[PDB]
């Protein structure tokens, strides 16, 4: 089954092509609607794979040195195997003379297509982590952050070395255990510092003043954090705190740059409101002015935007180049400048979590899930990683898309057409986890193609290592070329692969435009039907979805990003250029479960028929959960059948959708905003805006029309 | 007494036995009797020359040396609901007025004739006019703004060789024994700065566990870092600051900082006061060598160098100003064992009315007098009486004019002396000239006032008057001339003869005095001869001349010889002479001829010596009393019962090394010398240190630098010098 | 204008 | 919406208590001194004067006038709160000898807690008449 294949292939090599069967021939190749391209997911988890303690074995070619694979030719006799990738003939390495056909190297077998290696021969690194704390917040905002920091800190390795950054109006570097009187560097928030400038002025296991192994350090750090105090300085009537946000991050960056470049570390930013004295302004200190909306960026009513946006780009491509992660994580009513600092946590592989305050669930949740770890008492994160691509010769890497850096590397590998992050083979990813998912687009310049990722990273055990996925597809019979293509066509995967280019271009600006004249296009080249005749137009249910996730797409908050805060548009793409493709699809289009007494929970169409009155709707937008009580059922909550032992039936289900939203609001990473709501609730705005040119009724019909016309 | 000419040739033992007494101005017995303290105000002429050509004939420096805020035993403090001031110049109604209609007032100093207000009525029975010396209350109009409180910011240099020298330990030390004593209500403000290549702020929070030390290291860009807790309340903040004061030695003892960055250190020091001014305390080491304020080492002198000063930079001078305009005065301890280039820092201290202190290769282990010394004078710096955002006048009466300032503060317009501070331990010089004849009166007076807050917050005016006789004669002018006050006038001018042409012009300028007076006078009359007032002028100056001050052939050292200067410029009168011309005693044969007065203790009186090496003995004890410290010498010879009763010990040779001061043994010799040496401390308030160390071998005996009156190899003796003057005299 | 004057 | 509060008598104008913080306030101090001499057992018990950028508030109780400038932006319902609070300190503190001193700020003391209260005000992470002062003058 295509399908059985789509999912084992997921699950074992955590990948998903666009198309399973690729073009043979040049004149096909061009004509691909949708691009060749494949959701990765690096680090995905599984059945406990065998980790390999042995060097990997790599070709002998100075170009190529791919590594040995399922798809290899190998000669146990003569001791020798061909490279499936330059067909050069190698010779195993001594460790490898027992070789044999009835006791054969692991990574030979199809098994093990995707399989890890360890390597160990330095001496590990400790891992790093800096906490940036913003002083200018509430007492009671602060006093959460302080107990979300000292929590995380009693989750870090004993090896892992610590460093504490607290700004307001001037940023505090501070001396860790300095014993009896704990001091601290000052800097003016008010102009910006490089690194060797920062170095001068600041002055076995590796470790500074400033930077101090956890098992060392932790009571003094834990003494400290606790009697942080909001900023000293007053604030005026009518005016925000001054916040240095730009110089304390620049200052991060440069402590770690000039401290411990190339290695694991995690520059973790907590900020409480915007950068108002820049580098990396957001707003004025006027409280008369309010923060830059939508609005206010197209009437070209925004003065700090660009110029700010342009301070954390510098910093996202300084830490990201040393190879440290930033992560943002900003609580607050008002906005904080995410837009501006995006590139940060998205350029690193860092972490954006958005919230209303610090004393919350939402965020104390949140931010501990960060820490998660695995069966080994491990963080789910890796460091510095080098992602490679090798292609059979035929195929060329147009380029990618999500969080990461382009080493500018050049090959036979890179083509003409750069998308995204492209025109290289190699890409840094300075944070990853078990979940990240990079969009890999792909050109095509006996059958089977090959692509092999080599994804190298430091462990959170302080391990390098080396993740090895070897995937093959099907090269397109000449004659049948377009049928069994078409056959192998993965439309979820390609809807998310497509939205990934519409969300690029459009952050980096009509993109509906094209997202429609391709939807045609494809419409028109798989599609069923008699010209000049809409009825008669039908889809494979290989491709009939397709135009219902474009549908969704183009209405998403993704691409229409009025009636959202540009810091809401940021924290939402950021989330879906990350995401693999099930969390994609559902951000893309929410799921929608429905409970009443005639029969047990059902999924059931996004659209406003849905809704009826004696119904609970469970509604999964992946950012929310939420729970409608039709309007029948919100009285009988309101006049509460509550103590009623009679309707032990009407509780089980009120709690039934309840119980569902306990589950997943945990499992998932950013944890979702809860929303309980009714009928007439003003919350229930969430439901019936995602719900429902227009509709998709009138959307198809226009695309029928559009695709039986002309080409 | 004795208006006798005397022959300088043939005496050769004109030193008194008994202490010198400043002079008695000619004046009528009922205005004498009310005339200032001559500890207080005092004149190099009591009889003034009625003409400019007059004084030049004299070829003597006319003008005053004061000590106008010298602690003193029972000060007349008036609350007057007003101040009684003449309309025209302003000077205050005082006892040298010429009450005529009873109901009107003839103002001494410009002579126009006021009105006695019906507040001061017998108006002539009232204290202003019953004391030369007295205290008024400022009303509202006196100041420019509220009382400031009192501020205190010490500011510590932490460099390694500052950690070295180990005296951090014994400031905080002393800081911690006088915390309730420092002058202040529960207004007083405490602060706290370190430095080394950077400036270390110290936050004071009782919110926190322990004391934030805040660092800036943008060295050209300094700033204050918080805005609340780095200038404390003292009385709130008692036990905040004393943990700090625990904590700070032991802060820096494993430091590799070499650099001191003194200049920005002190800027920063500057902008956490200028808001309320106060009194900045400044502990350096060593040269500075970063950022602003930077100084290039120089190579110290030697014996062999001629007489070939100055500031290498103003950036302190600069400083100063600025501390001055905030009413921020700057004291500095130097206790550098390496040229630290006083002669450009002093200026923190000069122009913002602080004052210097000076200990010379300080170190806690190896420099034991250095130690006690210090202790001794912080002792007093911190609880003597102080004064804040004051300013001193002088008036003179008219056909006088003031035309030279001499002392540490900075002068508004002419006579506006601004004193961020005032210490009971300043003096203060000024030169007069005749710029209109004095024919008209007979009288002059002189006037002074202090302007300041005191404090416990209040604005007060301290004011002294000095009366003098008018006289038309070279005789009567040197008849009246004060020898002590004219050797003191004659190095402040001579200092700033140093600054503004060279050494060798101020020693000539110097002797000059001495010869053209005398030789003005001879001819005015075979020997040397000169009037009896002036009988130790060639002495004095001679001393003047072998000072750490002017001394040329010496093997003495920059820093040295300018704050020699630095006190010449701001010592009191009688300390100068203590220290340029050290009183000498023998002692290990005192007897009953004392002071055995007061009540229970005797005190004997020995005679003053002459500091000639022979009027020692190798089979006595001599006790050399140089103001700021006591050296005892004792001789190779000495007796047994000197030896055992005295020092304590049984023979010469187990007199320990460095011997920091005397036992206290039940001996009735050691009575009559400790009664002595208890004494001579008590006629002042800053507790001199005193050694035995001058030993006949201590390499110590730099006791003898002072027997100025004998002949170096570099240095003429009090006879040949004699000869000298002689020669040019009468040429 | 000085302060210790009053004129 | 900054500093500077004096405390004076107001049959003489005598200063009580006052407390200033620069890093001008020279005219300023002026004006308010030219206030306390003209306000007397006539005068308004609560006034609010008009001097530019800045604005005056002040509160007569018990022959004592409390006053305070700041930037005409700052809070007139503050200002007087800030007052009030001075007051009745002050008065149950020194009330009853205030009519006895002759020195001036006889009370320089209060300095302290005029300015513990002072921050209570200029910061708000803690939470009659009008005449043109130029008039009056
Ligand atoms: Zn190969
Ligand atoms: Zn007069």
């Amino acid at each position: 089954t295509y399908l059985e294949f789509i999912q084992q292939n997921e699950e074992r090599d955590g990948v998903r092509f666009s198309w399973n069967v690729w073009p043979s021939s040049r004149l096909e190749a061009t004509r691909m609607v949708v691009p060749v391209a494949a959701l990765f997911t690096p680090l995905k988890e599984r059945p406990d794979l065998p980790p390999i303690q042995y060097e990997p074995v790599l070709c002998s070619r100075t170009t190529c040195r791919a590594v040995l694979n399922p798809l290899c030719q190998v000669d146990y006799r003569a001791k020798l195997w061909a490279c499936n990738f330059c067909y050069q003939r190698n010779q195993f390495p001594p460790s490898y003379a027992g070789i044999s056909e009835l006791n054969q190297p692991a990574e030979l077998l199809p098994q093990f297509s995707s399989i890890e290696y360890v390597v160990l021969r330095g001496p590990q690194m400790p891992l790093i982590f800096l906490y940036v704390v913003d002083t200018c917040m509430e007492d009671e905002d602060l006093q959460a952050l302080k107990e979300s920091m000292q929590m995380s800190l009693s989750l870090l390795p004993p090896t892992a070395l610590v460093g504490l950054i607290t700004f307001g109006r001037m940023v505090q570097v501070h001396e860790l255990g300095c014993e009896g009187i704990s001091k601290s560097y000052v800097f003016r928030g008010t102009k910006d510092l490089s690194a060797k400038q920062l170095q001068e002025m600041l002055g076995p296991p590796p470790s500074n003043r400033f930077l101090q192994p956890v098992q060392k350090i932790d009571m003094n750090l834990t003494d400290l954090l606790g009697e942080l105090q909001r900023d000293p300085w007053p604030v005026p009537q009518g005016k925000r705190p001054l916040r240095s946000s730009g110089v304390a991050l620049s200052i991060a960056v440069g402590l770690l740059e000039c401290t411990f470049p190339n290695t694991g570390a995690r520059i973790m930013m907590f900020i409480g409101g915007p950068a108002t004295q820049g580098p990396g302004m957001v707003v004025g200190d006027e409280l008369k002015t309010p923060i830059r909306s939508w609005h206010d960026i197209d009437k070209d009513n925004a003065k700090y935007v660009k110029k700010g946006t342009k301070h954390f780009e510098a910093l996202a491509n300084r830490a990201a180049t040393t190879g440290h992660v930033i992560d943002i994580y900003a609580c607050a009513l008002d906005q904080t400048g995410l837009l501006e600092m995006k590139c940060c946590p998205n350029l690193t592989g860092g972490y954006m979590v958005m919230g209303d305050s610090f004393n919350t669930s939402l965020f104390k949740q949140t931010f501990q899930r960060v820490f998660t770890k695995d069966m080994h008492g491990q963080f789910k994160m890796g460091f510095g990683g080098t992602l490679e691509i090798k292609t059979s010769r035929e195929i060329k890497i147009s380029g990618a898309i999500g969080p990461c850096v382009s080493l500018n590397s050049k090959g036979p590998c890179v083509s003409e057409n750069e998308i995204g992050t492209g025109g290289t083979c190699q890409w840094k990813i300075c944070g990853l986890s078990p979940t990240t998912t990079l969009a890999i687009y792909f050109e095509v310049v006996g059958g089977r193609g090959a692509i092999q990722f080599v994804t190298q990273y430091q462990h959170s055990s302080g391990q390098r290592r080396i993740r090895v996925t070897t995937i093959a597809r099907n090269w397109a019979d000449a004659q049948t070329q377009i049928q069994n293509i078409a056959a192998s066509f993965d439309q979820e995967a390609a809807a998310i692969l497509m939205a990934r280019l519409a969300i690029y271009r459009a952050e980096t600006e009509d993109v509906l435009r094209w997202l429609d004249r391709q939807l045609i296009r494809l419409c028109q080249k798989f599609g069923e039907y008699h010209k000049d005749d809409p009825s008669s137009f039908r889809f494979s249910e290989t491709f009939s979805l397709y135009p219902q996730f474009m549908f969704h797409l183009r209405r998403s908050s993704f691409l229409q990003v009025f009636n959202n805060s540009p810091d809401e548009s940021s924290y939402y793409r950021h989330h879906f250029m990350r995401q693999d493709l099930t969390q994609s699809l559902i951000m893309i289009q929410p799921i929608l479960y429905a409970y009443s007494f005639s029969g047990p929970p059902e999924p059931v169409l996004l659209d406003s028929s849905s809704i009826l009155a004696d119904r609970i709707l469970l509604m999964d937008t992946f950012f929310q959960i939420l729970i409608y009580h039709g309007e029948t059922i919100a009285q009988w909550r309101k006049s509460g059948y509550q103590d009623m032992p009679e309707y032990e039936n009407f509780r089980h289900l009120l709690q039934a959708p309840v119980d569902d939203a306990q589950e997943i609001l945990h499992s998932r990473f950013p944890m979702p905003r809860y929303i309980d709501t009714e009928h007439g609730g003003s919350q229930a705005r969430f439901l019936l805006s995602k719900v429902n040119d227009v509709s998709l009724q009138v959307f198809m019909d226009h695309l029928k029309k559009l695709a039986v016309s002309s080409a | 007494e004795g208006l006798r000419v005397v022959n300088l040739l043939q005496e050769r033992n004109m030193l008194p036995s008994t202490p010198l007494k400043p002079p008695v101005p000619n004046l009528h017995e009922d205005i004498q009797k009310l005339n200032c303290n001559p500890e207080l105000f005092r004149c190099t002429l009591t009889s003034i020359p009625q003409t400019q050509a007059l004084l030049n004939k004299a070829k003597l420096p006319l003008g005053l040396l004061l000590h106008p805020f010298k602690d003193l035993v029972q000060l007349p403090v008036v609350t007057s609901s007003t101040i009684v001031r003449c309309r025209s110049c302003r000077t205050y109604i005082n006892p040298f007025v010429s009450f005529l209609d009873q109901r009107r007032w003839k103002c001494n100093l410009c002579y126009r004739v006021n009105d006695v207000p019906e507040e001061f009525l017998e108006p002539h029975r009232r204290p202003e006019v019953q004391n030369a010396t007295i205290e008024f209350m400022a009303p509202s109009e006196y100041m420019l703004r509220p009382p400031q409180p009192p501020v205190y910011l010490f500011v510590f240099d932490v460099s390694h060789n500052a950690v070295e020298t180990g005296y951090l330990n014994s400031v905080c030390q002393s800081l911690l024994d006088n915390l309730d004593l420092l002058p202040g209500n529960t207004r007083t403000k405490i602060g706290f700065i370190t430095f080394d290549s950077t400036i270390h702020f110290y936050g004071l929070q009782e919110s926190l566990s322990q004391p934030q030390m805040l660092i800036v290291s943008d060295i050209e860009d300094v700033f204050i870092p918080m805005p609340e807790n780095l200038l404390v309340n003292l009385n709130e903040s008692k036990e905040l600051v004393q943990d700090l004061l625990k904590t700070l030695p032991q802060m820096f003892t494993k430091t590799l900082e070499t650099q001191s960055a003194l200049g920005p250190a002190l800027q920063a020091a500057f902008k956490l006061m200028s808001p309320t001014g106060g009194r900045m305390s400044v502990f350096q080491t060593q040269l500075p060598t970063l950022g602003v304020g930077a100084l290039k080492p120089r190579e110290e002198p030697n014996h062999r160098s001629s007489a070939k000063m100055t500031p290498s930079t103003d950036f302190y001078k600069k400083l100063a100003l600025d501390c001055s305009g905030q009413q921020v005065a700057v004291d500095l301890f130097l206790l550098s064992g390496q040229y630290s280039d006083l002669a450009s820092l002093g200026c923190i201290s000069r122009y913002s009315a602080g004052s210097v202190y000076y200990y010379p290769s300080y170190h806690h282990q190896h420099n034991p007098v250095q130690v006690q010394k210090l202790q001794k004078e912080l002792q007093r710096y911190l609880t003597r009486k102080i004064g804040f955002e004051a300013v001193m006048r002088i008036r003179c009466t008219k056909g006088l004019s003031i035309h030279t300032f001499h002392g540490n503060f900075f002068v508004r317009s002419t006579d506006l002396l601004s004193l961020p501070n005032v210490n009971p331990d300043a003096g203060y010089a000024v030169q007069m000239s005749v710029e209109e004849s004095l024919t008209d009166t007979q009288l002059v007076s002189f006037q002074s006032a202090l302007l300041y807050t005191s404090s416990k917050g209040e604005r007060r005016i301290r004011v002294h008057t000095l009366c003098l006789p008018v006289v038309s004669t070279l005789n009567d002018v040197f008849l009246g001339a004060d020898v002590q006050a004219i050797s003191g006038l004659l190095a402040n001018m001579a200092v700033d003869r140093s600054m503004t042409a060279s050494l060798s012009d101020a020693r000539d300028a110097l002797v000059n005095a001495v010869i053209d007076s005398l030789s003005a006078y001879r001819s005015s009359v075979p020997g040397l001869m000169v009037p009896f007032s002036l009988r130790l002028f060639p002495l004095f100056v001679l001393a003047l001349l072998k000072q750490k001050s002017f001394q040329t052939g010496t093997n003495a050292r920059l820093d040295e010889r300018i704050f020699a200067m630095c006190q010449v410029k701001n010592q009191p009168l009688v300390y100068l002479m203590l220290t340029t011309h050290p009183s000498l005693y023998r002692v290990d044969n005192l007897s009953d001829e004392g002071a055995l007065n007061i009540s229970d203790r005797t005190i004997p009186q020995p005679p003053i010596l002459q500091l000639s090496v022979e009027k020692l003995s190798r089979d006595g004890a001599f006790l050399m009393d140089a103001g700021s410290v006591l050296m005892l010498w004792v001789g190779k010879n000495c007796t047994q019962n000197f030896l055992s009763q005295v020092l304590g010990v049984q023979n010469y040779a187990s007199i320990p090394q460095p011997m920091t001061d005397l036992p206290e043994l039940d001996t009735p010799e050691s009575a009559r010398i400790i009664a002595f040496i208890s004494w001579l401390r008590e006629q002042r308030p800053f507790f001199p240190i005193l050694y035995v160390i001058a030993d006949e071998s201590p390499m110590k005996a730099n006791f003898l630098q002072n027997m100025i009156e004998d002949r170096t190899e570099s240095a003429l003796s009090y006879y040949e010098f004699l000869l000298h003057i002689q020669q040019q005299v009468n040429k | 204008t000085d302060i210790e004057m009053n004129r | 919406m900054v500093l500077l509060t004096m405390i004076a008598r107001v049959a003489d104008g005598l200063p009580l208590a006052a407390s200033m913080q620069e890093d001008d306030l020279q005219q300023y101090q002026s004006q308010a001194k030219q206030l306390f001499r003209k306000l007397n057992e006539q005068s308004p018990t609560r006034c609010t004067l008009e001097a530019g950028a800045m604005t005056f508030h002040y509160i007569i109780e018990q022959g004592v006038c409390y006053l305070v400038l700041c930037e005409a932006a700052f809070p007139k319902k503050l200002a007087f709160a800030y007052l009030e609070d001075l007051h009745s300190e002050f008065d149950e503190q020194h009330g009853k000898k205030v009519p006895t001193v002759s020195r001036p700020y006889s009370f320089i003391e209060f300095d302290t807690f005029i300015q513990k209260t002072k921050k209570l005000y200029i910061d708000s992470r803690a939470r009659i008449m009008v005449a043109n002062i130029e008039e009056v003058l």
